[PDB]
DNA sequence: TCTTATAAATAGTT
DNA sequence: AACTATTTATAAGA
């Protein structure tokens, strides 16, 4: 939820989808 | 409980807000029990009629989540809708 | 249930595995029903013990992913120990 | 897979 | 903030 590299690779996750 | 309701949106503001904390702690309680139970990892994440979150992880959000992201293979997925239909079905 | 339990891991795997697929089910609809009755939106993520995945959200798992993402603000943050330490302080109710 | 006896969660009142 | 009668969940049976 805060800025790391978790939320940056859930993120890439979902959209590339 | 002393009676039964209908699964239908509470207007009343305090029953509403009464009701979320205590289904939200069963809800939490549940999930504890499957993942000694069945030796699983379980993730909640819940946003409220404010938006306002709530999670729950059994040991560690992080992990889940990016294990999330590598699981490739087909795998049950659910929604209310599939939850409703399986009632109808158990009558 | 026709027996009491102790909340302990199952070593039978006949067990284990029934007792999984009904408790799976039952959470589920614990979510739906909250979802509905507080209009909440919800995801669970579950791996099993083989690391098999199993989801549920009430309507769209993407949409809630991303808004926890996007939520900028300390939050209710829970563990079993958290629920643990609940349980070690409530009443027999 | 469904049913049944019994345990657990909770709705309404306080 | 607690209590309890009842509805709902589920452990072991079919």
């Amino acid at each position: 939820w805060g800025s790391g590299e978790v939320k940056q690779k859930l993120q890439e996750f979902v959209l590339s989808k | 409980g002393r009676k039964k309701i209908q699964i239908q949106r509470i207007t009343d503001e305090r029953n509403r807000q009464v009701t979320f904390t205590k289904r939200k702690f069963g809800l939490m309680k549940k999930a504890y029990e499957l993942s000694v139970l069945c030796d699983c990892e379980i993730a909640l994440i819940i946003f409220n009629h404010s938006n306002k979150l709530f999670q729950y992880a059994s040991t560690d959000m992080d992990k889940v989540l990016l294990k999330y992201t590598e699981y490739n293979e087909p795998h049950e997925s659910r929604t209310n809708a599939d939850i409703i239909e399986t009632l109808r079905k158990k009558g």
